[PDB]
């Protein structure tokens, strides 16, 4: 008498998504996705496929610049749920007191000059500096072989 | 492509759970939009959706909603001389019938995923389920 | 007489496109909606949101791209995508759309905190629908 | 910059009434029924009226937020009847159409 | 002849009938971990072939919604239950257990159980504000009868 | 018609179960159970948002303008009728330097 | 001497007829007319003239196209859709055969709009409908749970609605839902002194 229920599958919450990718193929009369589907702005060659998709990142560039720069315009969130990669990202410690946790920060921001002046500083004081925390800071400094992060900017 | 084909399409995993599942006797899709047009073109890609995944789907249209308000034409003064605005509300409703968890989820991302622009969805889901446990017997 | 939104009449000689020949009474008749989303549908919330971001999203389209918009965008809304569909004239070197592209695009999606794509098709010159 | 020095005020306005609206919702509650003693209604009426006078919400004015016209807003979409129509005659309003009838 | 499987091996090493005897974070991921993990995406980082592999990294990155729609996605409020909610007279104990005091405060823990808008923290501090108001003007309740803690 | 004894104990019986008011409150007292269940006037999105961030746009496009990304019209066409008035004689004084002393 | 590029002949003229039209438009995109082989024409036309052509045409960009779903589309992606369905219980072939089994109907809603936020009031709210004749209720248990419940019972149908929409969340709606029935039902059995008074 009693009904038996089926067993409720379960998937990924890109996996439908995966599976109508799985139909469709490449289009043979098409540029790559990433070109824009256009004929004035279709490469013709190779140099200019290479030269769209520098533009390209040029602009994505150009935006991260003024959206890290000038982040109080960036800052109200009306998003639900919260998006946090399209928010104003922070690079520079807003830590200022000089401690073993500053040090801290300042390594996982990954500035090797900012805190190496605070590690020799923490020495200068005497304070205590904790063996992994002092790890971190080698992790840093020998990884990046004493050089700030390589970046771009103005 | 005429001679270059994938050989082994990756297919995403599905796995069967030990958890019951879910038991829909009804699940009501009212969506509205401005246009009716898009909404027949909606219907049939819902209806034929439905049926090639062997749900049982009937379809109706609700009253349309027409809203309308007036507005003061001029600038200034002038008062006799309105604009009036309307804005139209048209409905479809897909009532589809005895749904487990499972073919309700796929295929309400699948048509959610393809509503078109202006077009807003109004799932109503009602599910069945046996009665508790404590009130199943009665306890003093 | 009613001056709202009417191209009026020259003498022959000015070329108006599809959308500016066709005065209000048209909408819905011959010509559809420049911005399509669900917030104006009955029961539905945040019609004052949605409509401040597309005035916002046209001055926008316009000065980044001064000069080589053909014809008012269309701005398609669907989930929380959005989606900006301008004819735009071939005047621009063709590398040059592709940083406004990825400027514009990026930018808006961290102002507004949504996916924001640009769609372009490009035409030769603005198309006459009658001159007038 | 915002429209006018109008529109400033308000927004000031809408502000310092969010932020006292727990308290003046509290201290309200003292007042609005009649199972307290009223000494201390009298007291909790005091102080409700010693908190500032931007607090209270009766003071907040719709204006287009685009022109700030305090009158002939429409609240759906908080805009002036002059821009409304603005917007509304050049296709801009999604599903918005003279209404023939 | 040149079998890649068949003939004599280094031998230096022996079967792993122990494997894996360390867990793969034996410390919390370091610098150098950290960035040969993010070496190994570029290695297969090709651009987007359609509209859905794009829609499939944007999901990955909480930028596009999840499918089938949920009004209420990530939207936990502090774990609490239903009778957390509604259920509001353990915190009024303080409070007299008789009189015009609990006759007001039982007015305002039923408003505070049907409030939607608010969390069971937001709803104690109601209630901890006439607590406190009430300890203010005790002068004033003995006056009327009433008295309060 | 009246309540008997049975109608009323069922009726306390009811608001117990459902989480309603169970004594006999007056209408004024009922206000309270108001206030403490509906979101304040001042607390709800409309209100305390009903504005846009005029300075955000103001001077996020500003600084656009600036960078050479964006392109103002209104402003070049301000600017140019500056530029041409202070040549003509008719620009701002300075602060403090007014035509009277 | 500056040099103006010039646009590629359209794409469409590469396209057989006997392609895989799918892989043209895989998912929703704005209408290309350089991309869709078809000679389409949309505009009011003016007097002695045809309607406009597709080619900078901003009617039929202002379309919501459906050329990503096609009926050969829809049928090869419900085909890769199969695995994730699960099948109804065949016994449950009618619906007075799952008022049998499974008695209770509790209804909840979604909501699917435009917009940066997935938020919906109308989301928590929360209602259960059950029939007190799959309740085991003694003659004077039905009469107390009718009398305690008020309108929420309906004599025609004989079902009891309970809606639950104060808790902010709908899963805490859901369980205060059957919490609510728990109560009533263990209260109707209970007989208090004051009853015999009636
Ligand atoms: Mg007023």
């Amino acid at each position: 008498e009693e009904i038996v229920i089926p067993k409720k599958k379960t998937w990924d919450k890109v996996a439908v998504l995966q599976a109508l990718a799985s139909t469709v193929n490449r289009d043979p009369t098409a540029a790559p996705y990433v070109f824009h589907d256009d004929p004035y702005l279709i490469p013709t060659s190779a140099l200019e496929s290479r030269s769209f998709l520098l533009a390209k990142k040029s602009g994505e560039t150009a935006a991260k610049f003024i959206i890290n720069s000038y982040p109080k315009y960036f800052q109200k969130d009306i998003a639900e749920p919260h998006i946090p990669c399209l928010m104003p990202e922070y690079f520079e410690p807003q830590i200022e007191d000089v401690s073993e946790a500053a040090l801290e920060e300042r390594i996982r921001l990954r500035k090797v000059r900012a805190s190496v002046d605070m590690f020799d500083q923490l020495l200068q004081a005497g304070t205590t500096v904790s063996l992994e925390t002092t790890n971190s800071l080698l992790d840093l400094l020998c990884y990046y072989g004493d050089q700030e992060p390589p970046a771009d900017y103005p | 492509l005429h001679v270059d084909v994938p050989k082994d399409v990756t297919r995403p995993t599905i796995t069967t759970s030990d958890e019951p599942d879910t038991l829909y006797k009804r699940l009501s899709i009212l969506v509205k939009a401005h246009d009716r047009a898009v909404l027949d073109s909606y219907e049939y890609f819902a209806v034929l959706a439905a049926k090639e995944l062997g749900i049982s789907i009937k379809v109706h249209e609700p009253p349309r909603k027409i809203e309308r308000f007036t507005l003061l034409k001029s600038v200034h003064i002038f008062k006799k001389h309105r604009v009036q605005y309307e804005m139209r509300t048209l409905y479809r409703c897909l009532e589809l019938k005895h749904l487990t968890g499972s073919t309700a989820s796929v295929y309400l991302e699948y048509i959610q995923r393809n509503l078109p622009e202006g077009v807003a969805m109004e799932v109503t889901k009602t599910q069945i389920q046996q009665l508790p446990e404590h009130i199943k017997e009665p306890m003093w | 007489k009613n001056r709202a939104a009417r191209v009026r009449v020259a003498k022959g000689n000015k070329p108006v496109s599809y959308e500016e020949a066709h005065a209000p009474h048209y909408i819905a008749h011959r010509k559809g909606w420049l911005s399509l989303h669900t917030g104006n549908l009955d029961g539905e919330d945040h019609a004052a949101e949605r409509t401040l971001e597309d005035v916002f999203l046209r001055k926008f389209m316009m000065g980044t791209f001064p000069g080589c918009l053909a014809d008012q965008i269309v701005l398609k809304r669907r989930a929380n995508q959005v989606d900006i569909c301008a004819l735009v004239l071939r005047q621009l070197p063709a590398h040059k759309f592709y940083f406004l592209v990825g400027y514009s695009e990026t930018l808006l999606s961290h102002f507004y905190k949504c996916p924001v794509r640009l769609h372009l098709q490009t035409v030769p010159s603005k198309v006459v629908y009658k001159y007038i | 910059y915002y429209v006018d020095w109008r529109m400033l005020r308000d927004l000031k306005r809408r502000k310092m009434a969010y932020e006292y609206a727990d308290e003046r919702l509290r201290i309200n509650s003292l007042r609005k029924n009649t199972i307290l003693p009223k000494d201390l209604q009298e007291m909790a009426g005091d102080e409700i009226a010693a908190l500032p006078r931007d607090s209270c919400p009766v003071r907040i004015r719709n204006r287009c937020v685009m022109t700030s016209r305090p009158r002939g807003v429409k609240r759906r979409w908080r805009l002036s009847r002059i821009v409304f129509r603005h917007l509304a005659d050049h296709g801009l309003l999604s599903g918005v159409q003279r209404a023939i009838w | 002849r040149k079998y890649l499987f068949k003939g004599k091996r280094l031998s230096i090493f022996a079967d792993k009938a122990f494997a894996d005897e360390p867990p793969e974070p034996e410390a919390s991921p370091s610098l150098w971990e950290i960035e040969f993990a993010k070496q190994l995406a570029s290695v297969a980082d090709q651009p987007f072939e359609n509209g859905f592999e794009e829609m499939i990294q944007w999901t990955k990155e909480g930028k596009l919604w999840e499918f089938p729609v949920n009004n209420e996605a990530g939207l936990d409020d502090d774990g609490s239950e239903f009778h957390e909610h509604i259920f509001l007279d353990k915190y009024l104990e303080d409070f007299p257990k008789q009189g015009p005091i609990r006759l007001f405060m039982e007015l305002v823990t039923c408003g505070l159980s049907k409030n939607p808008y608010l969390s069971v923290k937001q709803k104690v501090e109601h209630i901890e504000w006439f607590r406190n108001y009430f300890n203010e003007k005790r002068d004033i309740l003995k006056e009327n009868n009433i008295a309060f803690t | 018609s009246p309540l008997s004894e049975y109608a009323l104990r069922m009726s306390r019986l009811s608001a117990r179960i459902f989480g309603e008011v169970a004594r006999s409150t007056d209408s004024k007292s009922m206000k309270v159970v108001s206030l403490f269940s509906e979101q304040p006037l001042a607390k709800k999105k409309e209100t305390y948002d009903w504005y846009p961030n005029h300075n955000t746009y103001f001077a996020l496009m500003g600084n656009l303008r600036f960078l050479g990304l964006y392109r103002d019209e209104h402003q070049d066409f301000k600017d140019e009728q500056r530029r041409l008035k202070k040549l003509r004689g008719k620009g701002k004084p300075r602060k403090g330097e007014g035509k009277r002393a | 001497r500056p040099m103006r590029r010039k646009a590629l002949p359209p794409r469409t003229e590469k396209m057989d007829t006997d392609q895989d039209w799918p892989s043209v438009y895989p998912t929703a995109a704005p209408f290309k007319p350089s991309a869709v082989p078809l000679p389409v024409r949309m505009g009011y036309p003016v007097k002695k003239g045809v309607p406009m052509a597709k080619e900078g045409n901003l009617e039929l960009l202002k379309i919501p196209n459906f050329l990503h779903l096609t009926p050969v589309a829809i049928k090869r992606h419900c085909a890769a859709l199969k695995d994730f369905c699960t099948e109804w219980p065949a016994a449950l072939d009618s619906d007075e055969k799952c008022e049998e089994h499974f008695p209770v109907e509790i209804d909840t809603a979604d909501y699917v709009s435009s917009g940066p936020s997935i938020r919906n009031p109308k989301a928590r709210a929360v209602t259960l409908r059950v029939k007190l004749s799959s309740l085991n209720l003694d003659n004077h248990a039905k009469k107390k749970l009718i009398k305690l419940v008020g309108e929420r019972y309906c004599k025609a149908t004989d079902v009891l609605t309970i809606t639950t929409d104060r808790c902010p969340l709908k899963r805490q709606n859901y369980d205060y839902a059957v919490y609510l029935l728990t109560v009533l039902y263990h209260e109707s059995w209970k007989t208090e002194d004051w009853e015999n008074s009636k």
